[PDB]
RNA sequence: AACGCGACGAUACUACCCGCACGUUGUAGACGUAUAAGAAUAGGCUCCGGCCUCGUAUCCUAGCAGGCGAUUCCUCCGCCGGCCUCGAAGUGGCCGUCGGUAAUUCGCGUAUUGCAAUUUAGACACGCGCGGGAUCAAAUCCUUUGCAGACGACUUAGAUGUG
RNA sequence: GGGAUAACUGGCUUGUGGCGGCCAAGCGUAGCGACGUCGCUUUUUGGAUGCGGCUCUUCCUAUCAUACCGAAGCAGAAUUCGGUAAGCGUUGGAUUGUUCACCCACUAAUAGGGAACGUGAGCUGGACCGUCGUGAGACAGGUUA
RNA sequence: AGCGAAUGAACUUUAAAUAUGUAAGAAGCCCUUGUUACUUAACUGAACGUGGGCAUUCGAAUGUAUCGACACUAGUGGGCCAUUUUUGGUAAGCAGAACUGGCGAUGCGGGAUGAACCGAACGCGGGGUUAAGGUGCCGGAGUGGACGCUCAUCAGACACCACAAAAGGCGUUAGUACAUCUUGACAGCAGGACGGUGGCCAUGGAAGUCGGAAUCCGCUAAGGACUGUGUAACAACUCACCUGCCGAAUGUACUAGCCCUGAAAAUGGAUGGCGCUCAAGCGU
RNA sequence: CAUCGGUUCUGGCGGGGGGAUAAAGGCCCAGGGAAUGUGGCUCCUCCGGGAGUGUUAUAGCCCUGGGUGUAAUACCCUCGCCGGGACCGAGGACCGCGCUCUGCAAGGAUGCUGGCGUAAUGGUCACCAGCGACCCGUCUUGAAACACGGACCAAGGAGUCAA
């Protein structure tokens, strides 16, 4: 949601007399900035381990982008969501050319489909299906099915909005 | 509908199972 | 989604089988292929086939099995790697559509005169020419839609009435009795159930066998065999016209 | 509908119509206040070639607020008549006369409103004038009636008569 | 005698009891647990009640009648249960302090309710002091809204 | 967290969150020896004094719109609501303590409207920018943009407390698990659905199908001592199951959205009103 | 209107820096790979269109490493330079800080010009229009609501004096 670009999050605990050169933990998330980057890479490594962010520093913070932006991928995303029931797993798949497009997809869905939020969205595993044997959902597959051609039935023409009163009735042909 | 649902579910599941194999009344009487 | 038809959960003592019994015909088949001499395909094209239990209990030394044309295919072995023995890769061949295999100790010639002297008279079954006109005579309806005299048969059932309206006779109830038209049989033109030289639907087929009249012939075709000593298959007069696979 | 509408009759003054002089007269607001197919939008239009996202289109649009004269043009307006047309709350076509008119070019005049000051300019309405035509009415009070009536109100009669 | 509280209901209310066992998807990792079924109430021969009543306006449907439908051994007739319907109508007697139940006569039928803490409009049928007592009350004693 | 440290909320190396008491200087600490009527076996301790030490960071940060003492004078002595913590209780209400905030004495913007909600505090004016709330005029600002979902016989437009349940839905979309499929799955159509056996008992009659109990075998491709219709009893049809034709994905239970139901009376009325349906509804 | 000062809104242009010294991409180079399989070959109810073997061929695509390359661009952060608009002009010799110093945009607006010089600006009344807006006091309570007083006007009228 919003612009999102790939963040790597690097972090430790502090180094102490007992323990120096600790574990040096990092892992990858999507934040509109670094501050919700470092935010929630402190909430996920105080959900997972015992590493606070008052005992903890962010060793890096750095921008991963997408290689190639330029070229049409299928992602699979495999996530966890929590209604008032609980926690489900959702596999599902998004026809983009980056992944933080995918997440904007799939954060768009979720609000639309189940009334998920962002704080109840836990993003698992993001890939890039390599073969399209990989693709399971009907909608991407038909999206990638051979010889792909359809017209574009009914289309209102994009009128001014200020062009209150016009003279020929419009047509929806093209 | 939810007595008739319950009722035939319970059905189903005895008839699986028979398919698959091969007293206070008493003493408030006397 | 939601907006769909309801399956029935049968209250039934024998479900289906599947896997197993695809399993236990291959193992029978193999098991049974060594014993034999000779294996013939035989065909039977568009009958009824009850009549195949008495063709086992005639030849009870014989072993015929009929069953699903691809298993039994396979069970034989399609091509000549996976072949159980010589040339019965060539008889999968013969073996494409209603067909079965007869496992015999016996003589291709006595074979061939049994299954050529066996014939019985079966009904029509749908797909069929008709040979004959049958019309129900009008008036009291009988047993048997006017084949046999009338004085010696029996008034058709009431509960058989609906069946008979539903197959499109118009019939009426008068009196206790099944009667096309009425009892006088002068008001009404009789009931012709199928025309010479017409293919007969499945409607007049089941109004032949509710009137218990037969116009069709059960007989088994020899399409070919196969013996173990040559390991070599013989083609017979039928199946030299078949639609082969 | 007592602040919705229509047809018809008769309308003395007043002003009832016309011509044109205007108004130190009103307006919920001229300033090119220009533009008629029907019908569909998973179709349509046509000149029958073709064309349709698109009204950022078409017409009209120059001259002392628009003068005078000429070369040149038969084009666009306008007013009257004639024949006809338009009724949903009523208009337009053709023809005829007469009047104006850059499609091209030119001459004579614009000044001084002084460096901007609504470029007072349209329409409908109403009033006051002139000179041309036309017309000479009703209602109320009053008396009376009882088909009416608390009282107003209502149905009647009252000019010569079937009073 | 002192202290607290001083009204109260206001998406309230209606048709299906409570208790214990068995089963029980789940939640959970013992405890909560519906629909059912069993045991008690409960079985082997057929008066209650201690503010009421009448007229008129309008509305609701939770419909007694009239209209139309679905089902029922619904032969016919007479009906029973249910559905849409408020367009149109909707009592009297006996008895009782009153009402209801039952019971009895008409009638097509002789339904039930609201008018919002004053049940639409109209009509009709006491507490403070004083004295004397206190195993307990009395006062033509006084005062008071 | 661990018990590859010991021991076993009552275990611990360590140690959360959360509020909360006290102390943080010359208004200081000591050390040293003179006196005392106190005290000690004693110039020995305690108190009263002397000398020293730091006056520049004099001994955390940030602020400081000064603080203290004495004397005198006026109006006050009520509480209501809400958050969090906590005690008890009911079928549900609810009752009581502690802190804090709002209101009393407070105007203004917004929530259509208003004690308790949100924003924000107030001299008279001009300009600019915001908040909460909004941008289909009424009404200033979008019939703004992207992706989806929903059609309700009085939808919904922030109420999410109640009715409300393990509820009903052949509405719709997304998803989890399990299962069957070119060894041909689901649905259909054409056919088989047989023999011992009208199995035993019972019945006037009961042959799979008024009833009690067992419920096996053969043939098998498969067929129940039978799931319904039917006969007085048969007969007959049909289902289970099987094969042929067809040809590629299906079908069972749950979960999550939006939608219908999940109960309503009585003057005519209310998302504020119009109205709104690829919204002017719902989520981001 | 011109040149300035203060506040402010809003457009445009020229540079610098940082990421993965952006990621990409174009053109080269070296390798590896597959299909939603390009040419070829096989079959195919032949305007036509499918199935199969078949890795660049008469299309191409994906992946890894290297060169142009310190490429460009997006995003973010920054140093400046031009244009358009609105509101305001407090003070009244010099002093001061300064600069781009014959002067100046530097401790607060001057210069030029036009119309009118009178109801023209301005003001007071009455009405219309858009927006806003409970009837005062007393009393009670935590607050409301209730309750109480109020037909109007003139004059009088209530913390004084002494110890």
């Amino acid at each position: 949601m919003g612009r999102l670009q790939e963040y790597q999050v690097i972090g430790r605990h502090l180094p102490t007399e007992a323990n120096p050169n600790p574990a040096l933990y990092r892992m990858r998330i999507f934040a509109p900035n670094e501050v919700v980057a470092k935010s929630r890479f402190w909430y996920f490594l105080r959900g997972l381990k015992k590493v606070k962010k008052a005992t903890g520093e962010i060793v890096s913070v750095n921008v991963i982008s997408e290689k190639h932006p330029l070229k049409v991928k299928n992602f699979g995303i495999w996530l966890r969501y929590d209604s008032r029931s609980g926690t489900h797993n959702m596999y599902k798949e998004y026809r983009e050319t980056s992944r933080v497009a995918a997440v904007e997809a799939m954060y768009a869905d979720m609000a639309a489909r189940h009334r998920a939020r962002f704080r109840s969205i836990h993003i698992l595993k993001v890939v890039e299906l390599e073969k399209t044997e990989d693709v399971k959902r009907p909608y991407i597959k038909q999206l990638v099915a051979k010889n792909l051609s359809f017209p574009l039935p009914h289309r209102v023409p994009k009128i001014s909005t200020k062009k209150i009163f016009s003279a020929k009735r419009p047509s929806t042909f093209s | 509908r939810h007595a008739q649902k319950i009722q035939m579910r319970k059905a189903i599941k005895q008839h699986e199972e028979r398919n698959v194999k091969g007293t206070a009344k008493a003493l408030s009487s006397q | 989604p939601k907006s769909k038809r309801a399956r029935v959960y049968h209250l039934i003592q024998v479900n289906k089988k599947g896997r197993e019994a695809k399993e236990r015909l291959f193992s029978n088949i193999r098991e049974t292929i060594p014993k034999y001499q000779h294996c013939f395909v035989f065909s039977v094209d568009n009958m009824r086939n009850n009549y195949l239990k008495d063709v086992r209990h005639e030849l009870n030394d014989c072993r015929i099995f009929f069953g699903k044309t691809k298993l039994m295919a396979r069970a034989l072995g399609t091509t000549p790697e996976e072949e159980q023995a010589d040339g019965l890769h060539r008889l999968t061949r013969y073996l494409t559509g209603t067909v079965g295999l007869l496992f015999t100790n016996r003589d291709p010639a006595d074979i061939e005169s049994y299954f050529s002297n066996l014939s019985q008279v079966d009904f029509a079954r749908a797909g069929t020419v008709a040979p004959r006109t049958v019309t129900v005579p009008t008036g009291i309806v009988y047993s048997t839609g006017g084949e046999v005299p009338p004085e010696h048969d029996v008034p058709v059932s009431h509960t058989l009435e609906p069946e008979l309206r539903r197959l499109g006779m118009p019939v009426r109830m008068i009196k206790g009795k099944v009667c096309l038209g009425d009892e006088k049989g002068e008001a009404s033109e009789g009931y012709t159930i199928c025309k010479e030289g017409e293919v007969l639907d499945s409607r007049q087929t089941r109004l032949l066998k509710l009137f218990s009249i037969c116009l069709s012939e059960f007989k088994v075709s020899l399409l070919g065999y196969w013996n173990s000593a040559s390991g070599e298959v013989t083609e017979l007069e039928a199946g030299k016209t078949r639609p082969k696979r």
